[PDB]
């Protein structure tokens, strides 16, 4: 079994590199963030432009949706995070506290909290209602590349250029586990599996690794792609066949069989590094976005 | 630019 992802739409509009694409939990929309300081909303099924959301003073590295699809959070080079009302496009809160670029962000499932990672090497936990910083974790010794809550929001996983993956207890702010491997190459991306039992981690040695973080064992390795410079988003594709999806520095979207580790498809079309990929919550749809020499978002559809 | 689009050095 192999998917047959085929190009459906090319979404043009960003004037600089696209940095992150995410599907709304309700599947109706795709949100994109960019170095052009804008957040754009698109129709997930027709690729139709919906609206531009603005307010950040500098480029945005990440955007994330709340569980009800009503809010977005964005992480910017301006050292802040902003919480946006999607329907109005209005900035509800500006989260201030990071002392360097904000790189990654996510809401917890309950969506009362936001987790952020910054070049300031810290991980911050924010209260959505007040915009107050609840906890500052001295998480890593280098820029924090990714932060993600697990399925029940009890845990946060963070990754850094320091070569470590750390699992944190959300309520206590304490570090539960540190994952180290080989010679500690920079960790460019991390996220929990949908069941929260595993973590998918990308390293700048052209490798993706599936970890059983509690047992501290690497179960699978995904290679063949190019990843030595950028913090490229990777995903678990679960709507059809069980795949691992990632962008690559060779301008391709890579799709591996989760179990066998074999490359099942390479999606050609982008003209620059595919920095971000996202998997649709209900349909076999992939959104992919590329850097400065491309600046577009592509929507791909598969039968499986 | 943005920190993510700049990349690692």
């Amino acid at each position: 079994v192999k998917p047959n992802y085929a190009l459906k739409f090319t979404l043009a509009g960003h004037t600089k590199a696209v940095s992150s694409v995410k599907f709304s939990p309700n599947g109706e929309w795709l949100a994109s963030s960019s170095a052009d300081k804008l957040i754009k909303i698109w129709g997930a099924y027709d690729g139709k432009f919906e609206k531009t959301i603005s307010g950040h003073k500098l480029g945005i590295s990440d955007v994330a949706w709340s569980s009800d699809s009503n809010l977005l959070v964005s992480a910017s080079d301006d050292k802040t995070l902003k919480i946006w009302d999607v329907s109005s496009g209005k900035c509800l809160k500006t989260l201030k506290g990071h002392s360097n670029y904000v790189f990654c962000c996510n809401f917890n499932p309950q969506s009362n909290l936001i987790v952020s990672g910054s070049f300031d090497e810290s991980v911050r936990i924010w209260d959505v209602k007040t915009g107050k910083c609840l906890k500052t974790l001295p998480a890593h010794s280098d820029p924090v590349s990714a932060v993600h809550f697990n399925r029940d929001g009890s845990l946060i996983v963070s990754s850094s250029y320091d070569g470590l993956c750390r699992i944190w207890d959300t309520a206590s702010g304490q570090c539960l586990k540190t994952l180290i491997d080989d010679d500690n190459p920079p960790v460019s991306f991390v996220k929990f599996s949908p069941n929260g039992k595993y973590i998918l981690a990308a390293t700048l040695d052209n490798t993706l690794k599936l970890w059983d973080y509690s047992k501290g064992k690497c179960l699978k390795t995904y290679t063949g792609h190019k990843n030595e410079k950028y913090c490229i988003f990777a995903n678990f594709s679960v709507t059809g066949g069980k795949w691992i999806v990632s962008g690559s520095e060779d301008n391709l979207v890579y799709i591996w069989n989760l179990q066998t580790k074999e490359i099942v498809q390479k999606l050609q079309g982008h003209t620059d590094v595919v920095i971000s990929t996202a998997c649709h919550p209900t349909e076999n749809i992939i959104a992919s976005a590329a850097l400065e020499n491309d600046k577009t978002i592509k929507l791909w559809k598969s039968d499986c | 630019g943005s920190a993510r689009s700049e990349g690692y050095y």
